[PDB]
């Protein structure tokens, strides 16, 4: 059971004088020969993808910062200095910019893999909490970063996603001014964002430290509602070399596609308007902040008192909870409820591979995510308003009511024993 | 005493910690160079009354647009009913009703109001810049960030934006100038 | 058909004669109003694009406007190390440094320069000081051409730029019919260069990396199939 | 023996559900209730001082970077923007600048405490190695940082301490150009230095992580040549609350003095010439890089073929080893030998409190350090040249020959037993 | 004796009348050649130093040179938000923004302005275009005054600045003998302000922190003495 | 085979890693905007021959100083013996002996050398700027960074600096100009 196999430091004198600093003991006993089940599909790779992508972003950023100058008058020029003069330039920038896209794409699949195979269910709450914390940090990071080029979309995205904090009453304008460094956006905001943007990744790495510490102490989830049967465990092959090699193969494929993009379709995920300098006096059409924030942008700009299911007219009972504040609360709740999940699913069961109704609702949820992604880009004119309202309502409904009802009446399936599934 | 001494040491440590932390949260506030936040003299100077005039100030645009009769009549024909914000956000006067007579502007040092209207070109939803030049579904301004329709006099309509376009404190400089601040 | 360029694909390293033609046009036509500050003059020798003769570059540089200095205010000789000039206002337009990316890009410029036909049969009078373009979409439209809800019934709109070229505005030294269409294509390619000079290096890197990573991935697949063999043989 | 007292997680349900993430187990069992001897004097505090100073510097820097603009044309102006407009300004800058001084002062006492009480002797080699690595990183950091204000001393200090790398043959100019971003100093160097300067502190923290991991696995030295007698250990009180409170008291005193300096004598340790903008065309008199690099500056500019003990005329046997290269090697060796110490002292003994000859030689070494500090500021004219040569020679002599001879014939003392020294 | 200032110590928050006098002196004498770019004009209302009336500040600002713009090249009215002007070359000197720190500082300025006496009895002819100072140390010296190995036998050296003031150059509105010495002291204090405006806040913070930390340290000493009591009582 | 396949996978991984690392070490090299490194026309234009003339170029100063007879005679009276660097660093000619006849400069397009000398104002020790205007113990230049005494013609003396002050490639522009590059 949970064979650590510390190696007893019996190799030789080198492995015996290393009794001063244990380090190799840690690596070997724990982070390399960690028994993992055999039943792992191709959905348990994306964590390696995320770690590599994080390293990539940190490196490329440390390189760019050697040529980026945070200032309204010299940011654009420095970016062009990069893409033209520097030796590698375009590569670093395109790899930095697009890799953010892959990062978020990979976390999406990392998260939805989790919702299916009960990875939030006990005893794996801490991992979930830490993951939501990370998600928040990395969203804030990417936001701070999209601003640095001082293009045109930078300015206005910052403007609105800071007016949010100002929507709330009493302490809105104060926070807004304390965050922007002033009444509106200017170089001060740029300096804050650069610093902050150059600091959070390390916090993320530490949090990834705790993320990795947790699911090593707590066994990796597995396609089944079963554990490694610790009591000797013919199942649960080790990590190295088997799963290391599997993950590296998938990672090679992913990097292949990523570099093909970088080299042929690099400006595809971007907004052309970010290639024109900023004008605080003129706003372009369809700001469309980005593609990894459209869901929440839509959940925000949906509630506007423009439907018979408009709960804003009812929330107006209290004269303080206006629309804006309502949408902001709705977004914060869209995330808080995803974090609260493990204490809402009242099921003494596990992976939805044995819960059909859950399968249907979950695929509807994935569809809802895609729809929200597609709607945040389209205007607030009919019919898109009804669509956004329906989708947000279903998100909240799933995460609040649907899981309890299932946990109550959702066991028409024969659960599998013997995690050694030699089929 | 055990309790008193221990708890007092802890309290003093906490107080010192807070006194050290506060400035780390104070430096991010507006600095003195941002404290200035003063006025601007924009000269109307025959810009062909009726289209628009925009000028930068305080980091935000200040819209100075003449009036087109059709725009005017549409304005003056708006009863307070069915008007989201009837407060006439203009700070050059009290909270008087959001009426075009009060909402257009001072009268050149003369006596007339249905000819000029200078407001803050900042959407009250989240601070975007609406597009002018007769746009939207009300012959006024349209915000492209979320779709808020403004009217001729700038009062909010058809969107999430809660209130109309504010009007800063401004007076005239004897028939060719504007004082913003 | 769509008049695809050379670089439109996995290959097409910027046929350079096209770019020299675009340069002959840009400096003699577009430069009167437009500028390219984000473009050094020393790039007209760097590989990939117009590999002109450096001496001609220094001559053409000294023959341009006067960029004064950064340390001692004094009108210099506009050395190549400096950037192309900037036309800012009073009847002038934006900077074309990266206009090929702020819009499939070059096709916009081609189909824009192409198209300034007379005013249609909805507003033949047109406008004073503004001219009509088939493809610009961010211009004003008269009320006579708008529909019942503000949308325009015209394909394009009214742009503040006049027609840049006539039937035979300039001569090509290489020998080629210098009609409007060829000039438009050439200048579009030149602007795409000014925006993406490191395109060919991009493509070559992409090829090399695709190859090396396919190799690595194949080898890893073999290693995986091997290691996982004694556990996937009876089923 | 080595009582960890994991606490068995018997507190309550909170301390039992924490069996998902061990964290509190780590803290309690190891990093708080770590048995430390009773015989500790006031020299075992400076590590807490260093940790706090590092945190202070990191914080103040993260704040400054919100207003500093890396560029030749806007650095000085941004520094003045800080010292005038910003709310706290002068405080952050003076605390950042001077705290570096305290940092190095504290590491000096941390290191010399070590040389006395045989803390480099076995079984504490890894700590020593890690500490020298750190010292290097933090020297490089402070150097990169003194440059950012783009004053006058910045430029020339950078110039010379980069010409060093160019002294060596074959690969000198290449490295010089690859480090400066060009033939000479300009904005590129500034960007590199800012980035680098804003990144190494985290590496230092990690290295401090390993630094703290090591001497927790290996017992804290103790004033004597004795261990905690693991086999139950009435000696070795715990860390919390006793030594925590002692260290915090000393730290309060140190911060008191430090803030008195900051508020009354802040520009004392600085160079006034760093308040005039840079002129690449004019060099001031007595550049005098700083005060924590004068020892090595002197060891460098001492060997010049100007003494009968001039080994440069002899090293000229090989036509490649000229003077400059010789001084550079001498400096690198001045540090490498301090790192090699634990394998040079051939003594089966410990703290020099029982080795008199060692006491005398060690106090001579401290005097040599002070002298080198005082000499790097004075010209290379007679007599200072002889002084610098003598001092460098003694440094090398100590660390190479003196310790072996002692380890041979240096045991006229009765060693103390029973680390419980109830005298 | 040494004519210590007010701020020379643990107290001395910049007696402001002295600074107003120094300002009368600086704008009417030193400003002809020197500048203080690193100094905003609005600081003449901020506390600590000359708490002048804002309106007078705006007037004095508009009455200065023309600082053109940063966005649209056009000679503006020079609003207070801008910085003091800059005199750069052609018989002009450095910037006095932080000259009180690039040298005990203000005493240098006092004992420098003080001292321009005639040429000594080693080189009475002197030099054409250069004038003599008894305290500047970074100036040239004639060979007649140097020793056998290049060192100068004079106290100071020859500075390119002429004598700035005579016996009664300007009047003080408050009523005070405006001799050279008082003006020198006043202008020295003004420059020290221009360099260290946040001095008094520095001192007050230092006091507060010394107090709080002494308190904390005393309490920790008591706690230590207590905890370590049962182990240090028999000896 | 076990050995071949495993080792080959490792080799390919290493190769890819290196191909990815190299540019992270290449970007820090001089960029194309630093590649330029071209020439400068400084006009002597009667600057009162005998004191000095300094101009910025390539990021370093280029010293153009006329000659003072006493400085000259001290120069021409220096035998190659007791001269640290006798190579005449000047790159406008071969490694000819560091003699004042070759070491002063071209002759205005005429025939004379003991009147002008333009060298690179960069100490060969570590790149500091020596102080001019007759300084040091040899009537020339003195480096304040470590104490290196230069002579009248710029040849190193009395210090760690190994070689004299180099002389860039320069020719005259017909009696009032200098071409640096
Ligand atoms: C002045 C006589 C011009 C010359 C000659 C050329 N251009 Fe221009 N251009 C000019 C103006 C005033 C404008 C702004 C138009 C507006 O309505 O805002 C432009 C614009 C362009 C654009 C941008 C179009 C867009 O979608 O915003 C392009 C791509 C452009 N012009 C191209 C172009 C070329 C290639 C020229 C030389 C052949 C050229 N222009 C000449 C003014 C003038
Ligand atoms: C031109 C007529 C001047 C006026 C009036 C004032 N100053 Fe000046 N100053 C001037 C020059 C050309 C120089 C450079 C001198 C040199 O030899 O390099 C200076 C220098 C100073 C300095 C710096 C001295 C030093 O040690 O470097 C100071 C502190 C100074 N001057 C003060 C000063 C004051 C207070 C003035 C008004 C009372 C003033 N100067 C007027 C030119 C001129
Ligand atoms: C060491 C510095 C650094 C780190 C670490 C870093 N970046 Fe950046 N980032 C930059 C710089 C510099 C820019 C501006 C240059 C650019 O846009 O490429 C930038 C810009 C961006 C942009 C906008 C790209 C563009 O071209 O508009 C995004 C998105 C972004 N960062 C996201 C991230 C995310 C997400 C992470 C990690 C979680 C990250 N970055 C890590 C330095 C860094
Ligand atoms: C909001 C949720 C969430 C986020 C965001 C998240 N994780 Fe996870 N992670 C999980 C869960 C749940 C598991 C499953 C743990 C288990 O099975 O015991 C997991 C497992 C892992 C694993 C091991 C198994 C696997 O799925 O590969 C790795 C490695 C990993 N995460 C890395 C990362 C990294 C690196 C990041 C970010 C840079 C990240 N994760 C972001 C929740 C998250
Ligand atoms: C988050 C950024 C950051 C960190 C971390 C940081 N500093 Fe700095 N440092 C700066 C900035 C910004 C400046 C320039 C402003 C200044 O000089 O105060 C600077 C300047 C300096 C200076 C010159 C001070 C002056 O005023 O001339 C020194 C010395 C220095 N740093 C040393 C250090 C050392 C040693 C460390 C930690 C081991 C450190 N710094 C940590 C940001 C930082
Ligand atoms: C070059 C040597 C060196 C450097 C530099 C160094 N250390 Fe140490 N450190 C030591 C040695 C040796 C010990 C003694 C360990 C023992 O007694 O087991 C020690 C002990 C410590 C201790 C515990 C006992 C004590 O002396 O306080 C702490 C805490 C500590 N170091 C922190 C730090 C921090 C934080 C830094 C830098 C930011 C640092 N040290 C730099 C070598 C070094
Ligand atoms: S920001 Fe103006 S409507 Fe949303
Ligand atoms: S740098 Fe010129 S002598 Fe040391």
């Amino acid at each position: 059971s949970g064979i650590p196999h510390d190696h007893y430091e019996p190799k030789t004198g080198i492995e015996k004088w290393l009794h001063d600093r244990l380090p190799i003991v840690g690596l070997v006993y724990d982070t390399i020969m960690i028994p993992t089940p055999k039943n792992l599909n191709w959905w348990w790779i994306w964590g390696i993808v995320l770690a590599f992508t994080l390293v990539l972003q940190i490196v490329t950023g440390i390189v760019l910062a050697m040529h980026y100058t945070p200032h309204v008058d010299l940011a654009f020029a420095s970016v062009e200095h990069i893409m033209r003069d520097v030796n590698g330039g375009w590569a670093m920038r395109y790899i930095h910019a697009n890799g953010a896209s892959l990062f978020f794409l990979a976390v999406y699949i990392h998260i939805f893999r989790g919702l299916y195979y009960g990875s939030y269910k006990a005893p794996r709450e801490i991992t979930w909490i830490v993951g939501m914390v990370i998600y928040l940090l990395m969203m804030g990071t990417a936001f701070m970063g999209y601003v640095l080029p001082w293009g045109q979309m930078s300015f206005w995205g910052a403007t609105v996603i800071t007016g949010l904090f100002g929507a709330i009453p009493g302490i809105g304008p104060s926070i807004q001014a304390w965050l922007l460094g002033g009444p509106a956006v200017d170089n001060a905001t740029l300096n804050r964002f650069f610093s902050l943007h150059y600091l959070l990744p390390f916090v993320i790495a530490a949090l990834v430290a705790i993320h990795i510490w947790a699911f090593h102490t707590t066994g990796n989830n597995n396609p089944t509602g079963v554990e490694v049967r610790r009591t000797a465990e013919k199942d649960t092959l080790p990590f190295w070399p088997y799963f290391v090699i599997k993950d590296l193969f998938a990672l090679a494929l992913v990097l292949l596609g990523f570099f093909a993009v970088v080299a042929y379709m690099p400006n595809y995920l971007g907004h052309p308007d970010n290639y024109v300098q900023a004008n605080p006096l003129s706003t372009p059409a369809h700001i469309v902040p980005e593609w990894y924030f459209l869901p929440f942008y839509a959940i925000l700009r949906a509630f506007a008192a423009d439907v018979w299911v408009v709960i804003l007219v009812d929330g107006l009972t209290f004269g303080i909870v206006d629309a804006k504040f309502f949408g902001v609360i709705a977004m914060f709740g869209a995330i808080a409820v995803m974090a609260l999940a493990p204490w809402l699913d009242t099921s003494k069961v596990r992976s939805g591979a044995y819960r059909p109704k859950f399968r249907m609702w979950f695929w509807f949820l994935v569809l809802d995510f895609v729809v929200l992604t597609w709607v945040g880009a389209m205007p607030t004119e009919y019919p898109y308003d009804w669509i956004s309202l329906i989708a947000s309502t279903y998100w909240f409904a799933y995460f609040l009511v649907i899981l309890p009802l299932l946990g109550a009446t959702e066991k028409p399936e024969p659960i599998p024993a013997s995690i050694e599934e030699d089929f | 005493r055990r309790d008193f001494l221990y708890h007092a040491t802890a309290a003093t440590g906490v107080v010192v910690t807070g006194a050290a932390v506060w400035p780390l949260i104070n430096q991010m506030n507006a600095s003195a160079d941002v404290k200035a936040m003063a006025s601007i003299f924009v000269d109307v100077s025959a810009v062909e009354v009726g289209t628009q005039l925009t000028v930068k100030w305080r980091g935000k645009p200040v819209f100075i647009r003449r009036r087109d009769e059709k725009d005017i009549e549409l304005a003056r024909s708006v009863p307070l009913g069915a008007l989201r914000d009837t407060s006439a956000e203009n700070a050059n006067k009290p909270g008087a009703e959001a009426t075009d007579e009060n909402r257009t502007l001072p009268a050149f040092d003369g006596t007339n109001t249905g000819e000029w209207l200078v407001m803050l070109g900042v959407c009250t939803h989240l601070g975007c810049v609406p597009m002018g030049d007769k746009s939207g579904d009300f012959g006024g301004w349209f915000c492209p960030c979320h779709g808020s329709h403004y009217d001729s006099a700038g009062r909010i309509r058809k969107g999430p934006a809660p209130r109309n376009l504010d009007i800063p404190v401004a007076a005239f400089v004897d028939e060719t100038t504007i004082k913003l601040g | 058909p769509d008049h695809a360029f050379s670089f439109e694909g996995i290959f097409g390293k910027y046929d350079q004669a096209q770019l020299r033609r675009g340069f002959q046009v840009y400096n003699e036509v577009c430069s009167a109003c437009h500028g390219m500050k984000f473009v050094p003059i020393r790039t007209l020798a760097d590989d990939g694009g117009p590999q002109l003769d450096p001496t001609f570059v220094r001559e053409y540089a000294a023959g341009l406007d006067t960029i004064i200095d950064k340390d001692s205010g004094e009108e210099r000789d506009r050395k190549e190390t400096d950037m192309f000039p900037t036309r800012v206002g009073d009847g002038m337009g934006p900077d074309l440094s990266v206009m090929a990316k702020a819009r499939g890009g070059p096709e916009y410029i081609y189909n824009y320069v192409i198209g300034f036909e007379e005013n249609p049969e909805c507003a033949p009078e047109g406008i004073d000081g503004y001219y009509y373009n088939k493809t610009f979409q961010i211009g004003g439209v008269p009320d006579t051409c708008k529909d019942a809800a503000g949308v325009k019934i015209t394909h394009g709109s009214w742009a503040r730029m006049p027609p840049p070229l006539v039937d035979d505005q300039v001569t090509y030294e290489d020998g080629t019919p210098a009609t409007v269409d060829q000039m438009a294509q050439d200048v579009s390619a030149f602007l795409m260069w000014a925006a993406e000079p490191k395109l060919v290096a991009r493509k070559q890197m992409g090829l090399v990396a695709m190859v090396m990573l396919g190799l690595l991935s194949v080898m890893l697949y073999l290693t995986n199939k091997r290691l996982w063999a004694p556990y996937k043989g009876h089923k």
